[PDB]
RNA sequence: GGGGCAUUCGUAUUGCGCCGCUAGAGGUGAAAUUCUUGGACCGGCGCAAGACGGACCAGAGCGAAAGCAUUUGCCAAGAAUGUUUUCAUUAAUCAAGAACGAAAGUCGGAGGUUCGAAGACGAUCAGAUACCGUCGUAGUUCCGACCAUAAACGAUGCCGACCGGCGAUGCGGCGGCGUUAUUCCCAUGACCCGCCGGGCAGCUUCCGGGAAACCAAAGUCUUUGGGUUCCGGGGGGAGUAUGGUUGC
């Protein structure tokens, strides 16, 4: 089921068995690259890349075309951003509930649901410490 | 020979009691407005949800967004209707509940609807009184 | 032992339901458990309608009906034999008796 | 019960089961490519797709974000693709 | 319970009754498409005594619940 | 008293106000501020258990039919009144009595109405949590 | 006896005892 | 009807001012205590106070559990579904250590409408220190501190797999005749017939268990091992004594 919810959700991406390229498709790995790097640069998330370039320019999945994934590419030449985009996001949430909490001293939801959140946080922090992404004298504050 | 005014319109007991269902959804909307010659009204709006004819389902409920829409619409209406007229023309606009009828028609979109009727109106304020007005509206 | 399997009352992947009070004795109930009465009777009883009707000014004239839901608690419910015991098969019958 | 081939199952039961749960995983979108009225320029869509997209072409929208499959304009006409 | 015989009888010839046309033999048999296309596929397309009406336009058959 | 047509119905309000402990049957004129006359099953028996009893209503119906017929109302409307509140919304057992006295008067009947005290979202009921263990 | 008066009876000793 | 803050409305209850008629009104199995010609109860108009959100309201929803229904706005959450998006094992369950936690209860402030522990009476009774009725302090309500318990219950720990059917229902998605509204074409709603996933449940069954009552889980248990926490060992003594620790 959900890490702090009780619901057993079943709902992810089915990606297909041919990981072949369609013929249809025009653009070439370096026609994709120099696509992905031109987005990067105005400031957006490999999620948010990958949806507008499947919605947009027709590219199924990037790792297939290329031979490589959007962190690895943005790593590869140096366009990766200083945090992960998972904790990134879950830093803000918390920042944003903690923001509403300092005004509402009675939302006792609002404290047990940013408990849960901090929990994301330290949980996703000692993995990515574990793998040397981030320095080990990184803390939350 | 006594001279009389409208002071409020009420529904009767039994009919507002018969109106109300055990599996549809109650809509009420109250609403305050001035009227141009100067009286200030509070109208209370009560509509209820349809069972189609070919319905199988046993409820017919609306969701709360749907509800909202409706009093929303419901409102407009009322306000629209009772702010650009007089007593003189919303008494008459009342008498055969035009103001409900509109209602019915306009919020068939969002869903359809059974019985909504102008539930309760009363005066809240009155102007500084002249015989001349109250002359005119007996004559 | 379980004697009834939804412990004679409604309340199903629910906390807690606001509780009410018995038409008759006034005891707090919970809503979900209470037995409901919704009664639609005419204001004159047919033995007494014959004399509203000449005495009446307006012809046709279709008589009001009183709308009144009673709530009634399980010591009551069963002493105002609304509601009786049933046997142990017959209790899982759940159709409202026909009229 | 008792008697089905697991191995082939019937391809309408296939199609009807859920895309997690079929005896090989297969998605049920698919690539469709739009037709604008006022332009002559071609484009290519994801059936789900979730940002209004525009044609550079004439500068319009093709298809809405919904809650599912994304709703194509009136006039704009889909065609799938392989 | 009364085993009379002479009901027996009369009971047996209306147990031994039949009309001299048999009650199957219709003029056209009106049958609703799907029958003539399960019919057609087990190779019955070619019969003339069926009659092919046109199916019911409105979808509602269930008992209104409630 | 009234300077009336003899064909044209004078018209005045009955409240009927029927608890389980009394009955009250109370004309007044069409406003409701004018009363015309009251009486209650505590003037006609002389008996606590009997001050709400079908007899003791049809006995105070008889009564202010009998004293308004020299006042010159002929038609009354009707508003039936339970207890309402936090207590009981059913009538009691004087009302159908005390309107058939006033039906089999000669009095003429025009539009009958119940006006319960009905209420939204009440204060506490007289009873206890556990209520009246008699 | 009622457990719950048991209990009650219990604690109004302890209270007497402490004191 | 998830949570906080703001705003607004509803009738009812109680008190008060004015007006009409008046001799009883209240309460009970039956009574009395009690309020009444210094005008009660009833009816009309208006003002005020605090409480609570009826009917709609369901074996319906949401929430970790307590719990959560007047309208409208603002603030930040959350499940489920949809995805040919991304990270790539980041997980499961948990000594210590934490957040919340009905009702009652204890401190300070605000306000006190109803109900009402204590207490004062009137009844019933052999007696009633209660049940019944009239009144009534603390409390019930709000703001800020504590308190950490309920038959806090589904008397049923959480995560994962497999094992029978059937019709409903709630949220989302998918496909398809035909009714209707937005005039009409599509396109959105309301219906109607199927499908898929996740929830609240229900009916049926010799799947199989169990001492049975019953349970599609309380099944897959002598044909005994998926992972892990808390926890019982005949009945009383007893959740008592003492010690520690928390709290006014
Ligand atoms: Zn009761």
């Amino acid at each position: 089921g959900r890490m702090h919810a009780p619901g057993k959700g079943l709902s992810q991406s089915a990606l297909p068995y041919r990981r072949s390229v369609p013929t249809w498709l025009k653009l070439t790995s370096d026609d994709v690259k120099e696509q992905i790097y031109k987005l990067a640069k105005k400031g957006l998330t490999p999620s948010q890349i990958g949806v507008i370039l499947r919605d947009s320019h027709g590219v199924a999945q990037v790792r297939f075309v290329t031979g490589n994934k959007i962190l690895r590419i943005l790593k590869s030449k140096g366009l990766a951003p200083d945090l992960p985009e998972d904790l990134y996001h879950l830093i803000k949430k918390a920042v944003a509930v903690r923001k509403h909490l300092e005004r509402n001293r009675k939302d006792k939801d609002a404290k047990f649901r940013l408990i849960l959140i901090e929990s994301r946080i330290h949980r996703l922090a000692r993995y990515y410490k574990t793998k040397r992404v981030l320095p080990p004298n990184w803390k939350y504050e | 020979n006594c001279l009389t005014n409208f002071h409020g319109m009420d529904l009767t007991r039994d009919k507002m009691c018969s109106m109300v269902k055990k599996w549809q959804t109650m809509i009420e909307a109250h609403v305050d407005v001035k009227t141009t010659d100067g009286y200030l009204l509070r109208l209370f709006c009560v509509g209820f949800t349809k069972k189609r004819n070919n319905q199988i389902r046993k409820t017919s409920y609306a969701q709360h967004q749907q509800v909202r829409q409706i009093r929303k619409k419901m409102m407009e209406i009322m306000t629209r209707e009772v702010q650009t007229n007089d007593l003189k023309e919303v008494v008459n606009k009342l008498i055969p509940d035009s103001i409900g009828k509109d209602i019915e028609k306009a919020c068939q979109s969002i869903y359809p609807l059974h019985d909504v009727f102008v539930r309760k109106v009363k005066m809240l304020k009155k102007p500084k009184f002249e015989l001349g007005k109250l002359m005119e509206l007996h004559g | 032992t379980k004697k009834r399997r939804n412990n004679g009352r409604a309340k199903k992947g629910r906390g807690h339901v606001q509780p009410i009070r018995c038409t008759n004795c006034a005891r707090c109930v919970p809503k979900d458990k209470a037995i409901k009465k919704f009664v639609i009777r005419n204001i004159v009883e047919a033995a007494a309608v014959r004399d509203i009707s000449e005495a009446s000014v307006f012809d046709a004239y279709v008589l009001p009906k009183l709308y009144v839901k009673l709530h009634y608690c399980v010591s009551c419910a069963i002493h105002s034999k609304v509601v009786r015991n049933r046997s142990r098969e017959a209790r899982k019958d759940r159709t409202p008796p026909p009229r | 019960p008792l008697a089905k081939d697991l191995l082939h199952p019937s391809p309408e039961e296939e199609k009807r089961k859920h895309k997690k749960k079929r005896l090989v995983q297969s998605p049920n979108s698919y690539f469709m490519d739009v037709k604008c009225p006022g332009c002559y320029k071609i484009t290519t869509v994801f059936s789900h797709a979730q940002t209004v997209v525009l044609c550079v072409g004439c500068s319009t929208v093709l298809c809405q974000p919904t809650g599912g499959k994304a709703r194509l304009t009136e006039g704009c006409s889909f065609r799938r693709k392989q | 319970g009364i085993s009379i015989k002479l009901q027996e009888e009369e009971r047996e010839r209306r147990d031994n009754y039949v009309p001299e046309v048999s009650a199957l033999d219709q003029e056209i048999i009106e049958v609703d498409p799907d029958t003539k296309e399960m019919l057609k596929l087990l190779d019955f397309g070619s019969l003339s005594n069926l009659q092919v009406t046109q199916p019911t336009v409105g979808m509602n058959f269930k008992t209104p619940r409630g | 008293g009234p300077q009336v047509a003899e064909g044209e119905n004078v018209f005045g309000v009955c409240h009927i106000f029927a608890s389980f402990n009394d009955t009250f049957v109370h004309v007044t004129d069409l406003s409701g501020k004018e009363t015309i006359c009251r009486v209650t099953g505590g003037m006609k028996v002389k008996a606590d258990r009997d001050e709400s009893s079908p007899y003791a209503a049809m006995l105070a119906a008889q009564d202010v039919a009998q004293r308004c017929k020299e006042l010159g109302i002929t038609a009354l409307h009707i508003k039936l009144r339970a207890t309402g509140g936090n207590r009981t919304k059913t009538p009691g057992p004087g009302a159908q009595s005390a309107l058939r006295a006033l039906a089999r008067s000669g009095m003429k009947i025009g539009r009958i109405e119940d006006v319960t005290p009905i209420p939204s979202d009440s204060t506490r009921r007289k009873g206890g949590r556990r209520g009246r263990r008699l | 006896m009622r457990a719950k008066w048991r209990k009650k009876r219990m604690r109004r000793l302890k209270r007497k005892r402490r004191k």
